[PDB]
RNA sequence: ACGUGAAAUUGUUGAAAGGGAAGGGCAUUUGAUCAGACAUGGGCCAGCAUCAGUUUUA
RNA sequence: CGCUCAAGCGUGUUACCUAUACUCCACCGUCAGGGUUAAUAUGAUGCCCUGACGAGUAGGCAGGCGUGGAGGUCAGUGACGAAGCCUAGGCUGUAAAGCUGGGUAGAACGGCCUCUAGUGCAGAUCUUGGUGGUAGUAGCAAAUAUUCAAAUGAGAACUU
RNA sequence: UAGCGGAAAGGCUUUGGGUGCUUGCCGGCGAAUUGCAAUGUCAUUUUGCGCAAGGAUAAAUCAUUUGUAUACGACUUAAA
């Protein structure tokens, strides 16, 4: 009798804006963060840029520690109270479309080799920025040993009283 | 308010359903522990009074055949035990599994001697009762009733403490430098700055 | 035809014996016994139960049943010496032999894999109780069967593999590690 | 150098309950050195992970972890209230479990 | 977008003392008693079958797949769900042939119309 | 002791549990097993952001 | 259990735990109050909107599920396998129940619209038939008494 | 190399040799792509599998027998 129409949902016009982030008081460039999740978990690392899908572009100098130029979600990172200037660094070339990609069909395996397969430009684009943030860390005393090592906690140390 | 492997207390001045009040509640949480020296627990009330609150579960046990009854164990560490296995539902495997968590003595055996212990305030006879009550020392007490060694516990709780004297004065004298020296060596600048740094 | 069996049925021999007017009960304690234990090994074993030597130990059926010495052999207190239960299992076996013989296959190997005895349809027959009542005397008859095999090595072995899953990061933790 | 520790300890306690009645949708976590509520509200909507080990390997490892999170405290003592995605065993009273330090401001 | 499904009570409901004696089966069966504990609903006892335990209007006699199921037995019984393909979806009968069910199966795939079982017994 | 050959009730093999009975309801975990649209050229499980409805805590 | 400036008695001041109760949202059903084929495909018995309520023995009314036969209709299904029976397989319905995979087996049987009744069982010290635990247990003890060889026979405490 | 420790000692100091690291203070290379988080697997038990070194070379039951025992088991004796 009845057999449903196979006409369709078209949905009701909504009215949700897009409105830009309000970041939190602590965050500003060129603040030192501690990593709390991912594969660079308690690496202490500097703030550079706020990108355009509400993420951190961030660098903590490749040459001290070994961890590249870099996305990080705000929610997963502390801020602490150090800071370094940043009037002799640029910042601007950087966007979401540099950090695009080909995610491969799909594939694996048998050695899915891999050490291959990284741009000249991101090369030398991590010379330039740790030239410049070296020559403003050499002024202070014991700061390159500070961002060499890990965060972990004590027996003793209780989170909600310290500072950080 | 931390969580360790074990945690090893020791008894005297302790009265006893406080003590067990807390012994207990831990367990509950996957805790451990290891009381000793029971043969000093305190009790509150005038020592003849309790030897009553005695003699009375001792005239309770089953009426057809005893052996069956309710075993009335003598021996201290026991006794601070019952206290204890009765503020559990020590009838389903939680409460089991809570029970093989502990432990207690008479004394100090070896596995610990070595080992800092520690009270717990809360119930300690003196930061309680009030000055000019009476307390009953458990040991004295087990003994008029069954218990033949309160004369041997004794005797060797001390084949201990005149040693623990030695380790002792042994943890002066280098302790005693340990400190001294630290008096003048570069007991400065870096101390100028560590004196800041606090 | 044969109740569950499990064995390869080329290196096998088998013999059956229908309405036999043996007790159920004691016919599967000697049938127990002798279960999973070498064919000639069995045959000397219940010629000693038959002279008093060694003995049938009533496991399930055994209430009331009086202690022996002779028990001690299996951990058990409890046994007897069913004599018309091992005569009539006793004649199976050789008839079981016979048939090994017929086809060609080994007598040392030989064991007995599975064995059975279910009820049958019982006898009735009645008795005089007092004050002119009328009771029952049944019979308790046995439905016989076993099979022998060929024993031998290389059982398993097995069997399982994996084709193996995991995600992108956890394939990239097996890269490193392979370079350190 | 020794400790490598992003997580605070803790413990499942039990289930909200009654006298005699409870109910497993919600559970009780204890946290070392929280004593107050006031203390305890640093805590609140923090991820939270309990961890246990199989014989047989799911998907390339033998540890399994269910998801979840703080919502609210729980007396005058420090106790929280903890939800999961999935609920516990029940023999998980007086077992580990990690309290993270991300959503975090 | 298609309404989720969520089915309130899956577990089934069993009639009182089924497991305890044999002759008592399973099929759902009122307690007419005046002893009786399940009519009366005590604390830690068995559920009973109510209006408020139904399914939801927007998604009823739908399965996984989102399709009401309609029992053929033979092609031309395929002729009601020929622009019905998404709304609803077929099932062959036990009593058909088995040569009879590669019939149906052929001139099934071609119009789109997915079937539950076959599979077709192989 | 002959078409089909149910249940009570029994034997064998396989799997599981068992400190004064078993057997149920709510919720998980582990062990087993099972449905369901990534196929064309060669859906399931989460995370962050800005909003709406109801609340809580400084 | 244990408790003694209490974990006791009288009184005050705050926090906190918690019912199927109260507030708010999702879905189900029942009842009421409306709006609409003005050609405008598919059920006017339709298709929507808004608001309230939900315990229940004895009892009454309503709407459905199944069993055996009768009239109609799907030119329904079937020896290429109908009915019945077994299944820690699957899907739908709140449920009565229905549909379907695998096995066994070998002649008939289903859906939809109506008619009709010897039409649904757990109880009745219910009726007839079958089978358990109890249990390889109770027991097979009154009339004085049996023993040794030989033979027959597959086999002899019991026959000659 | 020495000694201490019987309450459940199964652990504590201790002479010396040999062999690494040393953030006590300065240097020079390396890490990226696990792609914005997904415990990101680093413990500790048992266990029997084959290796290859070192080491040793038995008893108890049943049947028979006894009466200091004995409902039947058990117990007590003897026997190359």
């Amino acid at each position: 009798k009845w057999y449903p129409a196979e006409e369709v949902p078209a949905p009701k016009q909504t009215r949700k804006a897009a409105r830009p982030q309000k970041l939190r008081a602590s965050l500003v460039p060129g603040t030192v963060l501690i990593l709390l999740a991912g594969r660079f978990r308690g690496k202490r690392v500097v703030y550079l840029k706020h990108l355009e899908d509400n993420t951190l572009l961030v660098s903590g100098p490749f040459k001290v520690n070994g961890v590249p130029l870099r996305r990080v979600n705000a929610r997963y990172v502390i801020a602490t109270s150090t800071r370094v200037s940043l009037e002799g660094v640029n910042t601007e070339k950087f966007n979401v479309a540099y950090f695009s990609r080909e995610k491969l069909s799909r594939k694996q395996r048998a050695e899915a080799q891999p050490k291959k397969e990284i741009k000249a430009e991101r090369i030398e684009d991590q010379k330039n920025i740790d030239k410049a943030l070296l020559a403003e860390i050499k002024k202070t005393p014991l700061l390159k040993q500070y961002l060499a090592a890990t965060f972990s906690l004590k027996n003793g140390d209780r989170p909600h009283l310290l500072k950080f | 308010s931390s969580f360790e492997p074990v945690v090893v207390i020791d008894g005297k001045g302790h009265l006893l359903g406080r003590l067990a009040s807390t012994v207990a509640k831990q367990l509950l949480n996957g805790q451990k522990i290891v009381v000793v020296r029971a043969e000093a627990l305190n009790i509150s009330g005038e020592f003849f009074r309790n030897k009553l609150k005695y003699h009375d579960y001792l005239r309770k046990a089953t009426a057809f055949n005893k052996t069956r009854g309710p075993f009335h164990f003598r021996a201290p560490s026991r006794i601070f035990y019952k206290a204890v296995r009765g503020m559990i539902s020590h009838k389903t495997a939680r409460g089991k599994a809570a029970l093989e968590r502990l432990k207690v003595f008479e004394g100090v055996p070896p596995p610990y001697d070595k080992k800092k212990r520690v009270v717990v305030p809360q119930a300690l006879r003196v930061l309680r009762l009030k000055p000019g009550r009476k307390y009953t020392t458990l040991g004295k007490l087990s003994t008029s009733v069954g218990w033949k060694y309160e004369d041997v516990v004794a005797k060797l709780e001390e084949k201990r403490k005149a040693r623990s004297a030695e380790y002792y004065l042994k943890k002066k004298a280098y302790n005693a430098v340990v400190a001294n020296k630290s008096a003048t060596v570069g007991t400065e600048v870096s101390e100028k700055l560590a004196a800041l740094g606090y | 035809r044969y109740g569950a069996t499990s064995t390869n049925p080329a290196k096998s021999a088998s013999a059956r014996g229908s309405y036999l007017r043996v007790s159920y009960k004691n016919t599967r304690e000697t049938a127990q016994a002798i279960s999973g234990w070498n064919l000639q090994k069995a045959q000397k074993y219940l010629d000693q139960v038959l002279d008093h030597q060694r003995a049938i130990p009533f496991r399930r059926f055994n209430s009331s049943i009086g202690r022996t010495a002779q028990g001690k052999e299996f951990g058990v207190t409890k046994a007897r010496w069913p004599a018309k239960s091992v005569k009539f299992v006793q004649g199976l076996l050789q008839n079981a032999a016979s048939n090994a013989e017929a086809k060609g296959l080994d007598a040392t190997r030989l064991y007995v894999s599975h064995i059975q005895v279910n009820q049958a349809p019982k006898q009735r027959r009645r008795t005089f109780r007092a004050h002119g009542r009328i009771n029952k005397y049944e019979s308790s008859p046995s439905h016989i069967e076993l099979v022998v095999t060929e024993k031998e090595e290389a059982v398993e072995k097995a069997s399982e593999k994996k084709v193996a899953r995991l995600s992108s990061r956890q394939r990239g933790r097996l890269a490193t590690q392979k370079r350190i | 150098a020794e400790s490598h520790r992003l997580y605070v300890k803790g413990k499942h306690l039990s289930y909200q309950r009654s006298k005699s009645v409870n109910n497993p949708n919600v559970s009780l976590v204890k946290i070392e050195g929280v004593a107050n509520p006031e203390d305890a509200k640093f805590y609140l909507g923090k991820r939270v992970a309990y961890v246990y080990r199989c014989s047989k390997e799911v998907r390339g490892s033998k540890i399994r972890v269910i998801w979840g999170k703080i919502n609210r405290t729980h007396g005058n003592s420090g106790v929280v209230r903890a939800t999961f995605r999935s609920n516990l065993p029940a023999k998980t009273f007086g077992a580990s479990v990690r309290i993270f330090l991300y959503p975090s401001n | 977008l298609h309404p989720k499904i969520v089915k309130k009570h899956t577990k089934k409901f069993k009639r009182h003392h089924s497991d305890r004696y044999h002759r008592v089966s399973e099929n759902w069966r009122k307690q007419k008693g005046i002893d009786s504990v399940v009519r009366r609903r005590f604390r830690g006892n068995i559920s009973e079958p109510t209006i408020g335990y139904g399914s939801n209007k927007k998604t009823k006699f739908m399965g996984p797949d989102g399709r009401k199921v309609v029992l053929v037995s033979n092609v031309k019984g395929l002729t009601p769900l020929l622009m019905h393909t998404k709304t609803f979806a077929a099932e062959i009968a036990h009593n058909v042939s088995s040569k009879n069910r590669i019939a149906i199966l052929a001139e099934a795939k071609k119009n789109g119309i997915k079937v539950t079982n076959a599979k077709a017994r192989l």
